[PDB]
């Protein structure tokens, strides 16, 4: 059926900016921080099979944990995104995880597809170096680990593309 | 409706985040 | 158009937030000063 | 083809309930104040037309002003609801009518269709006659007045009814 993939991670790491510029392919300066949450269908082929998708966007900022949540549930895999010039993003990947598993009610949680995003590596002045988003992702489940940017369009495809063999995975 | 089902839902979760914001004020 | 006369909606019920949002850092940059 | 009406009035005059009635045929004692705006379709058949009438409800709190204005533009026909037993909800029909003129932008508002609605007739004490409401309606448009009860059901149909009348009347006018 439908492949529902959610992306959390703080205010500002480029969430929106990520699933504008892969569902439309546009990519904005000044975009709004979310009120809430937000859904695009997207459809694919992935290794020669159809999918049907849809990309939840969530809010990063505290305030709005109570409209998040709820949303959670049915999520097929999940992608935990940071900005490579913001170390207390990266920092904060643990924090999302766990509330994600909180409150998404998911049988065998130990085993749930998260992917993770390093975006904006369009910034040459790098707070988070990719051998120690690597040596994280390796040491707190073996996630797949991409790095971005939504402003270039580097690598955008490839991570929900990889999300949708995890979700094929299992 | 799953769209506008989902949509709905999601109008009927902001309009909840307001009646708590507006209870306190 | 249910459906997207629905997200007009929604919008502008987000858009509420954002100005309500706004409202509250007048009043708590009010306590500050 | 689709109707657009739209209720307006003070927080609290049945507004909501009204549309439940119609709609639904329930009644909430308990009913929430609308946050924003709601809509709601409705099939049937007036005078041999098959019609869809979607009913838009907003919230009356002066607050939430912001939150229904965008959405008076389109609307065919406009129900301005008070409360019989409220005499302050009465009074301010004519502000509610103003409003709707300049959000909705409607030009030609000595033709536009409103259809008036005094709610809970089922209340004994009441604090609006019959008489000065139609006085007021005769004097601001000359527009048909309705004595409703969302609680017993009291000319909830024929109200919503005589609103698609009143747009056919008038899409009639070319
Ligand atoms: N250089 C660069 N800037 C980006 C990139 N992605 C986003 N930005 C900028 O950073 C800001 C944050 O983007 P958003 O997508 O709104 O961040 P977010 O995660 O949605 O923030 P919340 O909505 O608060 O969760 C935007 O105003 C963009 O201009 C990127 O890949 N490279
Ligand atoms: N007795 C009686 N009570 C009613 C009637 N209509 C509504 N009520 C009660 O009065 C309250 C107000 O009804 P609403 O429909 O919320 O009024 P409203 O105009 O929608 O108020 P806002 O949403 O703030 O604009 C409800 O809780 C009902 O129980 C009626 O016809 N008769
Ligand atoms: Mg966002
Ligand atoms: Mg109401």
């Amino acid at each position: 059926s439908l492949f529902k993939v959610i992306l959390l991670g703080d205010g500002g790491v480029g969430k929106s900016s990520l699933m504008n510029r892969y569902v439309t392919n546009k990519f904005d300066t000044q975009l709004f921080h979310t009120i809430g949450v937000e859904f695009l269908n997207k459809d694919l082929e992935v290794d020669g099979h159809f999918v049907t998708m849809q990309i939840w966007d969530t809010a990063g900022l505290e305030r709005f944990r109570s409209l998040r949540t709820p949303f959670y549930r049915g999520s097929d895999c999940c992608l935990l995104t940071f900005s490579v010039d913001d170390s207390q993003s990266f920092q904060n990947l643990s924090n999302w995880k766990k509330e994600f598993i909180y409150y998404a009610d998911v049988k065998e949680p130990e085993s749930f597809p998260f992917v993770i995003l390093g975006n904006k590596i369009d910034i040459s002045e790098r707070q988070v170096s990719t051998e120690e988003a690597q040596a994280w992702c390796r040491d707190n489940g073996d996630y797949p680990y991409f790095e971005t940017s939504a402003k270039d369009a580097t690598n955008v495809a490839a991570a929900f593309e990889e999300a949708v063999r995890r979700v094929l995975a299992t | 409706m799953d769209d506008l089902a989902q949509t709905k839902a999601i109008k009927d979760q902001l309009q909840k985040y307001i009646r708590e914001l507006e209870q306190a004020n």
